[PDB]
C-alpha cells in the first residue's frame, strides 16, 4: 500500500458501524478481523484493497480499489443485496476525513455478487475506487 | 449398536418466503431426541473470511418412517445449546434399520 | 451491489411466476432459494449478479449483467432451450416497476449452454443486462 | 453372503425422442426387487445451484443373465416409496455370481 | 438462449441424419442425448451453444456460436476428419427452415481438433454461426 | 490362488493403416481363454457427452511368455458376450509366474 | 485412555480492538493443563515466503463445561517453552465426555 | 474440421517419410496413431488441428494451424531440434497436392519447445500454418 | 536478470533496516532468506523481481518490478497497512547508490493486498519500479 | 525376506555429450542381477499422444556398498528381454542393509 | 523400539549474511549422531529441470531437550558420506519421550 | 522450431563455460541435460524455447524467446542474480557464430525471478529474443 492506506480502511470502517441503517440488518457485524465466537452469519468484512498509484511530480497519490464483501447465510440473498444498498449508500459521495493525507472521492466499480462455498453462503463483493493524496 | 448418551435439540427452520426468490429462516425447536456423536479428524477450514473449525462428528440417531418428525432431514439441524450441529445426511446404519448416520460439522470460527 | 438491485431481483423475479408460459414448463420451479425436498428437476435460478456503476454528476445509476441459468435433468435440452425461451421473452423489453428507483431498459446479452455436471445436468445461462437508476 | 431385506421399485424410462435429437423420460415402474443397502460416509456436495445430500449406498440385488428385466442396468433408477436412488454401475459381486453390486446416490436437495 | 435456439438445434439436428453422407460414415449416431447402450464409438454429438443477441429497435436477432463436436474412438483419426467434412458442407449454406422465426446464414467458424481423455478418444469442435431472427 | 470361472473371449485388432498416420481397428476374434474378474468400487464418469459407467475389473488369466498368443497385450481386450473389458495391463500375479493381471473397465454408456 | 504426561500453558489472547475493525494480540497466559501429544507424519510446507515444518500433533486435555477456562477454544494456543502449539479445534474423544482432541501444528520456520 | 482437412493431413503425413532427412533422424516413427510395442521414443506426431475459416463469397477456404510434435526420451534435446529443423524444411514451400480442394501456402509459426512429463520427455510443437481452399 | 538487479537489491534492503520507521514495527525482520527461529510473524520479505529490459544503442538499462511483501499474523491488517506504508516512503523517490550501474528513478506500481493461506496470514504485496542502469 | 527368482539385466548408459549441452544415451549392459518383482495397481496414464500402460513394480535387489557396480543407481534401467523397467530410487529395505528397494514403471505404450 | 544401528553425521550450516538480505551456507559438520532409517514409498518427482529421485526416510534418533546439540532442528541435515538427508521436522515418538522422529528426503537427482 | 535452432542453442551453450565469470560462481554447471549425481544446487539450465518465424518472400527467418533459468539452493538468491549477471553480458550483444545460417542480433527481454518449490529454490528465468535468418 502507499502511505494513505492504512487511514483510509479505519476511515470507511468508522463510516461503517454509525450508519443508521446496517445496524439495524447486519448488527455490529462489520469486521476485518473475524472475532471469535459462534460467526453469526449476515456479517460483512473489509479488508482485500489493491492500489495503482496515481501521483505526480508535486507529492503522490493512489487509486484503491478496495473490496468491501457482504456474507449471508440466508436462503435467497436479497438479505445481502438490501444489506450492501446499506453499504454503498454509505460511502458514495463520502465526504471522510482521513488520518494522514487527504481523499478526493469515493466512487463505486464493480460488484460481482455470486454463490460461494457449497452453495450456501452467499457473497456479494463490492468495488469501490477511492482516489485519495498523500 | 449405539449408546444413546447425548442430548440433542432438533431444529426445523420454517420458510417465511421474502419478495425476490428466496427464502428467511428462524429456526424454531423441534423435539429434542437422544443421540451419540462421534469426532473425526478435525482441522482448520480457509471459510470466506473466517478462519473455521470444522470436525466430521457422525450422529446417530435412532429411526423413523420418512413422514414423521422423530426422522432429521438434511434441511434441518442439532443444537446442544449453543453448538449448531449441521446436517449433512441421514443414511440408516443399521441392516434392520434401528438407528440413522447424521453428519454434522459443528464450524466454530476460531 | 448498489441500492437498486435489493428491487431489480424482486422485480424480475415477480415477473417470472407470472408469465403464462414457464407455468407450464416449468412449474412453481422458480426460485434463488431451492427448497428443501426431492429436487424436481427442470427448475430456474436467479442469483449470479454484477454491477458496472453506469453513473453521472446527478444522482447514480447501474448496469447489472445479471445471469439467470436454466437447469434440466432431461436426456436432450430442447427442454431447456424451450425454457429459456420462455424466460426471455418474458424479460426483454420488460416496463417492470421496481421499489426502489427505476430501471429503464432490460436488454439480453450472452447466453452460455452447456453441460455441467457429469454429463447429467443441462445448464444453460441467460446473461440480461438491466440498466438502472438509483 | 447378502440379507436381501429391502424392497426397492426397479424403474425402466421409456425414451421418447424429441425433434432435437434428444429424449424424453417418464420412468414408468418396472418389477419390484428385493435388495440390502448398505451406506457409506455421506456429506453435502455442490450442486449446480443447490447444496445437494449425497450418499454412496451400494445396493445388492440378486444376479440375471444380461438379457433380461431383472438385471439393473446403469440407465435404470430404485425408488423406494419417493427416494430415488440412481444406478452407477453393476458389478456382480461373487465368484458364482449370485449377486450384482447396484451404486446408488439418494441425492436429496437439503 | 433466447426464442429461435429452441427450434435452431432442432433444425440442425433434422439437417443432420438426413445428409447421405454420414449415414454411411457415422450412421445413426447423430444425437444430444447419448442413448444407453454400448456407446458405438464414431458419434457427433450437439448441445454446447451460446447467444449473442444481435438485436435492433424493431423486434431482435441472435447469433449462435454452436458447437459440433466429432468423437471417435479410431486409432488415428483421419475418420473423425472425414466425419466432420460431411458434417460441414451440410451446414454451410444452410437454407434451414425454423419453427418460430428465421435464420439468414449459417457459416463456419473455429474448429479445434485434439485428443481429449487419456490419448484415445479424438475429438474435433466444429463452431458453427448462426444469425437468426426472431 | 485364483478360481478361473469364467470364459473370454481375447481379441486383437489387426491395423490397418489409412492414409494420414493412423490405424483402423477391427477386433477379430483370439483364442478364448478363462479367467476370474473381480469387481472394484464402480461409479459413473463425465465421459466427453456421455454419462459413462465404469467398473475396476481386475482379471487374472494364465501365463505364457511373452512371445506367445496366450498372453494379453495392453492393446488388446476381452468380451463376454457384448460387454468389451479393456485391458490396461499385465502384471504378472504370483511369484513363480503362475498367472497375471489385467485390467478393464467395462464402461457402458448408461 | 490418555496418559497425560507433558505440561502446556494455555493461552488466550484478549483481544484489543484498532481503529480499522480489526484487533491487537498479545496473548497472556491462561493457567496450565496437562495433556498427551501425539504426532502424525510432519514435512515441510510452502508458506508465504518461508519454508515452514508442521507436525499435526493431537494433543488430549480433560474435559469441561463449555463454559469453563478449562475448556480450550480454537482461538486459543498451547505453549511448552517457546513451542507453540496452535488450537484447530476441539472435539471430545470419550463416549463420556472425560477427555478432549484438541489439534495442534507446530510450524516452526525451519 | 471443413472440407479440406480430412486430406490435409494426409498430404502432410505423406510428405513426410518421403523426406530422405528424418528417415535416418527419427526412422519410421512418423505417426498420430501411435502403433502398439515398446514406444521407439524419438518420435513425431501429427493430430491436434484448429480451423479459422477464411472463406468468401464464392466457395469456401481455411486456414489450419495444425501442430507437429516432436518428443525425445534424450538427455539433451538438440536431438529434437535437429529433427524438427527435418520437419519445418520438409513443410515451409510445400507444392503439396491434395485429395480434396487445393492448399495455396503451407507457412511457419509459434514453435514452442519445453519439457513435458517430470523433466524426462522433451517435446518441441510446431505450430504450422496450411491456407487451403475448398 | 540484467547486471544491475544483483545490486538493487542489495540497495533497496540496505535502504531497509535503515528508514527509523519499521525499526519499531516490523524490527529487524526484514529479509529475503527467512531465518530459522519461530518465526517472528510481521516480517517483510524481498524476492519476487521482474525485468523488462529498457535499453538503446549506447549501453543497456532495464525496469525491475520487483515486489515487496508485508506479511502480517495480526488479526486485522492494518498492522501491515502501517508497516508498508513505512516501506513505500523509505523507497519512492529513492536516492540510492548501487554497486554495479545506476538507477535514475523508483516508483511506485500496483499493491494488491489480500489474505493468503487459510484465510489467517495476511499479506500484502507492493510492486515498485526500479528503471535502472546498466 | 525376499525370494529373489527373477534375472534382471542392470543397464548403465554411457553418457557421450553433443553440442548443446546435453547427452547422449545408448544403454550398455552391465552385470546381470537377480531380483523379484513385485506388481501393484496398474492402469493406463495418458502420455504424451501416447496411451501408455504403467505399472508399479517394486524390485528387490541385493545390496552393496554405494561405490560399487552392484548398487543400481535412479539413473540405471533394468531389462528382463525387452521390457525395460526405469529405476526411480533406491531404498534400503531390511534394518541390517541386505537387501534394496527399486521402483519401476514399464510402460508399454498399449 | 527403535534400533538405532545408523551412523549419520549431523550438519548444523553457519548463515554468514550477504548485503542483500539474504544468508550462506556452508554446512560445517556437527557431532555424529546414531540413527535408524525407515524408507518409505519412493518415486521421481518433477524439479525445476531435473527428475529427482525422493524417499520418504523417517529417521529416528535419541532425543534432546530443545536448547541442546544434540536435538536435529528441520534447519539443518544429515549426511551418510554423500548421502544428503534432509530433515523435514521432529516430532518426538514416544510417550515418554526417549526417541524423535526425523523426516528426510535423500533426493538424488537421478 | 526452425532450422536454425539447433545450432542456435548449441551456439549459446558454447558461448557460456567460455565466460571467465560464471565458470567462477557456477562452475560446470551450466547444462540442458542435467548429469546424474548429487545436484550440484547452483546450476543453470537452457532449454525452454519458442519460436516466432520472421520471415520474407526470399529465404526465413525466426525469433527465438529461449528461457535461461538460473537456479539456487541458497538461503538468498543475491547469487543467482550474481549468475544472471553473469548470464546475461556474456550473451547480449552476442556475436555468435551458428552452425547453420545466422543470427543478427541477441537481445534480451523479461526475466521474472521468484520462488519456485517449497519456498526453497530460487529460480530466476532469463528470456533472451534471438532473430536468426535460416
Amino acid at each position: 500500500s502507499y502511505a494513505v492506506a492504512g487511514a483510509l480502511q479505519a476511515a470507511v470502517y468508522q463510516q461503517l458501524r454509525a450508519d443508521a441503517v446496517l445496524a439495524a440488518l447486519v448488527g455490529t457485524a462489520v469486521y476485518d478481523a473475524v472475532p471469535p465466537g459462534p460467526l453469526a452469519g449476515t456479517y460483512v468484512s473489509l479488508g482485500p484493497e489493491d492500489v495503482a498509484d496515481a501521483s505526480d511530480k508535486t507529492g503522490a497519490g493512489a487509486v484503491h480499489d478496495f473490496v468491501i464483501s457482504v456474507i449471508t447465510d440466508a436462503a435467497g440473498f436479497a438479505t445481502a443485496k438490501a444489506a450492501a444498498a446499506a453499504v454503498s449508500d454509505a460511502l458514495v459521495g463520502a465526504d471522510l476525513v482521513l488520518s494522514r493525507g487527504r481523499l478526493v472521492g469515493l466512487w463505486f466499480l464493480r460488484a460481482k455478487a455470486r454463490r460461494v462455498e457449497k452453495a450456501d453462503m452467499r457473497r456479494i463483493d463490492l468495488v469501490f475506487r477511492a482516489r485519495v493524496e498523500g | 449398536r449405539p449408546r444413546l448418551n447425548r442430548l440433542l435439540v432438533l431444529e426445523e427452520a420454517v420458510r417465511v418466503a421474502d419478495g425476490a426468490g428466496g427464502h428467511r429462516l428462524d429456526w424454531q425447536a423441534k423435539g429434542e431426541v437422544w443421540a451419540e456423536v462421534t469426532a473425526g479428524s478435525g482441522s482448520e477450514r480457509a471459510g470466506e473470511f473466517v478462519t473455521l473449525a470444522s470436525v466430521p462428528f457422525t450422529i446417530v440417531v435412532r429411526a423413523a418412517p420418512v413422514g414423521a418428525a422423530r426422522r432429521p432431514r438434511p434441511e434441518q439441524r442439532f443444537r446442544e445449546g449453543a453448538r449448531i450441529f449441521r446436517i449433512l445426511a441421514v443414511a440408516e446404519r443399521d441392516r434392520e434399520g434401528h438407528y440413522l448416520s447424521c453428519f454434522a460439522r459443528e464450524e466454530v470460527v476460531a
